[PDB]
């Protein structure tokens, strides 16, 4: 049972509480920020200098 | 006694064929309720996190003599004979007792206190001018670090 | 003609504090004055009004109210304070007045 | 007149995500605490 | 001696008695974390200010492109700006509800509580002047010319206190300069103050809904009040960000963004939204002196609230009249407020006139008036 597993393992000692936050905001930023600028830039294909790039970037000369 | 806190405190661990009440009971004036209460709960938190090998040895002699002192006598002697078939199953000798005794030490007193203890979510009884104690969730949170 | 009468009825099921289960008077605003009717009332009066506002404070922290069937009737508020309210006033306005003399 | 206008909206997008997360984690925490007394129950038992 | 520290130590004890085992009454609705939220505001405002301080230039010549220069090349400048910026209205936002709140259950009992916040209320409104006018654009300019000019209808004192302002004999430099010195300054007038409203308040309690003895059911500030703030919090914080993320400028004019010209009224001038009631209420009486007085009446008679309260009761709760009245005066404002974004016409300047009339006549008669009828329905 997780939420068993969980509040014997990291919630229950405030110390590893900490931790867990720590450790897990870390993977949660990653993820999120991941995820975000890509609903962002799909919402936007083709319109970002990311993807008029190439056009000019090692292209011409 | 440093801070006249209660007229008296009690600890008490009444048990029952299935269950328990393990906890205690005060009594104090109206104004000190909570200093009180507080010091109470951090001694239950102090239990679960840092009792010494000094505490427990002298619990133990503590209890070793009450232990005796319940059979002081024929009635209390019979009691507990009563009571020992009836709940136990059958007849706990001092002896025996005593072995079980002499085995605890810090680590388990942590452990086990911790284990029924910390983080808990407690039942409590007020009665009288209770003005001063208050809210559960305060009293909840007494229940950990420490 | 009842219309006044008609009317207090109606402003007080207006008003609607009896959906809290409050009289009349246990709404009043607790001035100097009030301050010292609350003092003169009788122990069982007393903390009756109080339980009466310990629950109207229940109610309104949980944002409800008393069903219909527990609601006060116009009839049946009991002024218990009005007239030891007054008395205090007289007192006082008998003390002012004396002191301009 | 207003370059960054992009990460703007970027980051507009990121904190009402985060905002939506928060908030909602937020209510339960306040509703949890509060439930001791929105559960309360109380009566008058005056003495005979 | 003492057993836990939190109760002893000479600062935790304040900590304490404030913001943990301060005693709140039970039933306090949303209209009570206003207070809190307009903490925020300041420590809000307070923080950016100073961040858009260290890149702004306090000087015709140079404040504009200054504010430009740090949103455009400062590291989110840009974002620090509009958050400044909205933060400000979100701030007067924060204050009109919850000078509602205290009006519609009478806080205003609270007297010195109350009074502070009307001084609290007054500087905000002059601290956010200033702001407005460091970015030196048309509106900071004119706004600048008006609203000081606006002494100048005091007569002797008048036309020389005007002089100080300006710190010359024309909104020039020397102003813009001490402008700035003062728009520093005056936010931390306010945080001290505060720290006062907050204690005249701390000597009555709380007050609440209800109108009536809280004594009966108290509970710890934490964590109920505290958890309930931080709530009230994050959902103010979000249309403050949601604003100031996707639509920066919406709440802003933006004839603002055309430096100041000392010799162009924009055609179109109308005030911060903010300030927009009162704007109307003296662009309806013609007359310098008349306006200007209408005006500060128009803010000024709040402190006259507190004896202006005849109810046996004190709050709205059970007064179905007081409180059809109370809803009016919001939609009173919130009129008047129209008016003001509207040019000096027909129909709106008679309406104007109107609404104003209704203004100070549901505070100074209405009020009281439906106030003592209301008693003597319940028969007191
Ligand atoms: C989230 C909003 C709460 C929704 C609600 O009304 O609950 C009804 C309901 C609970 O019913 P209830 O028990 O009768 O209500 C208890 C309280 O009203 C439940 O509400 P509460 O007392 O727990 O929360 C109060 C909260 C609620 O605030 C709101 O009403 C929003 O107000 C605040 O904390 C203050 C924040 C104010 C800042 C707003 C910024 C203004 C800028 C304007 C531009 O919740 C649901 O239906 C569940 C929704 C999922
Ligand atoms: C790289 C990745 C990023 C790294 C991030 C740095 C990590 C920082 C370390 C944070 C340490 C957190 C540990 C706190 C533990 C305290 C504690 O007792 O628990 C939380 C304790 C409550 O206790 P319980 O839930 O009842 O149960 C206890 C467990 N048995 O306190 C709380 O109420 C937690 C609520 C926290 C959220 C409140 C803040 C909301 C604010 C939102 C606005 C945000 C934006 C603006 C911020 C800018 C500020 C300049
Ligand atoms: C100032 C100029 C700026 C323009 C004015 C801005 C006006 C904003 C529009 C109004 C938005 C608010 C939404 C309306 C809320 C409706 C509502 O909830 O009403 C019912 C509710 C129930 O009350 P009880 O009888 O105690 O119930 C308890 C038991 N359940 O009443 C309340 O919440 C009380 C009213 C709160 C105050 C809101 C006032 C709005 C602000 C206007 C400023 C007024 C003051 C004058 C200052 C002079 C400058
Ligand atoms: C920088 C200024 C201000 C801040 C930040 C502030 C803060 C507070 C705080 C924290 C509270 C307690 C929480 C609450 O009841 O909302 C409070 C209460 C109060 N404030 Fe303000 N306030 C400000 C402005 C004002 C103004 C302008 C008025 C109106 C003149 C005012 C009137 C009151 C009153 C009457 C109370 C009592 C509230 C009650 O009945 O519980 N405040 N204020
Ligand atoms: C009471 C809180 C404050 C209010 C009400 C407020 C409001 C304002 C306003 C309305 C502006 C004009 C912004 C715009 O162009 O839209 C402004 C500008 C400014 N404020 Fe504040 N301010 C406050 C506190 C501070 C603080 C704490 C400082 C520093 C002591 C500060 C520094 C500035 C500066 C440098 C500007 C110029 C840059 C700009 O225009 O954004 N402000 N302020
Ligand atoms: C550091 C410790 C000191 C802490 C001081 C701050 C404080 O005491 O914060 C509290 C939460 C206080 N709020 C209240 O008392 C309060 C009362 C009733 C209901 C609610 N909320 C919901 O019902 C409250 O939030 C409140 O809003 O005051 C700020 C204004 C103070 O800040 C200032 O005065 C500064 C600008 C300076
Ligand atoms: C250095 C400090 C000094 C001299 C003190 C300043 C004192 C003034 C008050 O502060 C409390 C003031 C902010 C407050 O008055 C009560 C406001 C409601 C006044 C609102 C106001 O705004 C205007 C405005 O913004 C404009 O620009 C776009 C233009 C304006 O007309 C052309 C006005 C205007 O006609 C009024 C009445």
């Amino acid at each position: 049972a997780l939420l068993r597993q969980a509040y014997s393992a990291l919630f229950r000692r405030t110390s590893t509480f900490a931790l867990t936050v720590v450790l897990g905001a870390v993977l949660f930023e990653r993820a999120f920020d991941q995820g975000a600028d890509a609903i962002f830039e799909h919402l936007n294909e083709g319109k970002l200098w990311k993807h008029i790039k190439h056009k000019y970037e090692a292209s011409e000369e | 006694v440093e801070h006249k806190l209660c007229h008296s405190f009690q600890t008490f661990n009444t048990s029952y064929s299935d269950t328990g009440l393990f906890g205690f009971h005060f009594v104090a004036d109206p104004l000190s309720i909570d200093d009180m209460m507080f010091c109470a709960q951090g001694e239950w938190m102090r239990l679960c996190t840092s009792t010494t090998e000094s505490e427990v040895k002298r619990a133990k002699n503590h209890l070793r003599s009450a232990m005796v002192a319940q059979l002081d006598g024929t009635t209390p002697v019979c009691e507990t004979i009563g009571s020992h078939l009836l709940n136990y199953g059958r007849r706990i000798s001092l002896e025996e007792w005593d072995s079980r005794i002499s085995a605890v030490d810090a680590r388990m007193v942590r452990d086990v206190c911790s284990k029924y203890i910390y983080d808990k979510c407690p039942a409590l009884a007020a009665v009288g001018p209770i003005e001063q104690l208050l809210d559960y969730n305060r009293i909840r949170s007494g229940m950990y670090w420490i | 003609g009842r219309l006044m009468d008609r009317i207090r009825k109606w402003y007080y099921n207006a008003a609607g504090f009896n959906k809290y289960g409050l009289m009349r008077d246990d709404t009043l605003y607790e001035d100097d004055d009030v301050k010292e009717a609350l003092k003169r009332l009788p122990e069982d009066l007393y903390n009756e009004r109080m339980f009466r506002i310990k629950r109207a404070l229940d109610l309104s922290l949980k944002h409800r109210i008393l069903p219909k069937e527990q609601w006060v009737k116009y009839e049946e508020d009991k002024p218990y304070l009005e007239p030891y309210l007054k008395e205090v006033i007289r007192e006082r306005l008998e003390r002012e007045a004396w002191n301009k003399k | 007149a207003e370059p960054e206008h992009d990460q703007r909206k970027r980051m507009g997008l990121k904190m009402l995500l985060i905002s939506a997360l928060l908030t909602s984690l937020l209510y339960y925490m306040k509703r949890h605490k509060w439930s001791v007394l929105k559960s309360r129950k109380m009566a008058y038992r005056p003495p005979k | 001696m003492a057993p836990n520290i939190r109760k002893s130590h000479p600062l935790l004890k304040m900590i304490n008695n404030s913001l943990i085992d301060l005693p709140a009454p039970s039933n306090i609705s949303a209209w009570w974390n206003f207070g809190s939220l307009l903490a925020v505001c300041l420590m809000t405002q307070i923080l950016t200010g100073l961040l858009l301080a260290m890149h702004y230039t306090a000087d015709t010549s140079l404040a504009f492109s200054s504010v430009a220069h740090t949103c455009r090349n400062v590291q989110y400048g840009w974002l620090i700006r509009n958050l400044h910026a909205n933060g400000a209205s979100f701030f007067f936002i924060c204050i009109f509800l919850h000078i509602g709140r205290g009006l519609y259950y009478g806080s205003y009992l609270y007297k010195e509580t109350w009074n502070t916040g009307v001084i609290l209320l007054l500087t905000l409104m002059a601290t956010a002047f200033v702001g407005y006018v460091l970015p030196w654009g048309q509106m900071s300019f004119w706004g600048a010319t008006v609203i000081t000019n606006l002494f100048s209808a005091i007569p002797y004192i008048g036309h020389t206190l005007v002089e100080w302002a300006w710190g010359g004999f024309s909104v020039d430099n020397p102003t813009l300069t001490r402008f700035f010195a003062l728009h520093f300054l005056l936010p931390f007038a306010i945080a001290g103050i505060t720290i006062i409203h907050l204690t005249f308040l701390h000597e009555s309690g709380s007050n609440n809904p209800l109108g009536i003895s809280s004594d009966s059911d108290k509970i710890p500030f934490h964590p109920y009040y505290s958890f309930k703030d931080i709530l009230g919090l994050t959902l103010m914080l979000t249309p403050f960000l949601t604003l100031a993320l996707f639509s920066p400028n919406l709440l802003g004019d933006p004839e603002n963004f055309t430096p100041a010209n000392p010799l162009v009224t924009p055609p179109h001038i109308k005030p911060e939204w903010y300030f927009l009631f009162a704007y109307a209420i003296l662009r309806s009486i013609p007359n310098k002196l008349g306006g200007v007085l209408a005006l500060a009446a128009s803010v000024l008679i709040l402190f006259l609230i507190p004896f202006l309260h005849k109810s046996k009761q004190r709050t709205m709760t059970f007064r179905p009249l007081s409180q059809t009245l109370f809803w009016l005066l919001v939609a009173n404002l919130l009129i008047l407020t129209w008016i003001g974004s509207q040019p000096v016409e027909h129909p709106f300047i008679i309406i104007g006139q109107m609404a104003s009339l209704s203004y100070f006549t549901i505070l100074l008669i209405l009020f009281p008036t439906i106030g003592t009828l209301e008693n003597k329905m319940l028969n007191y």
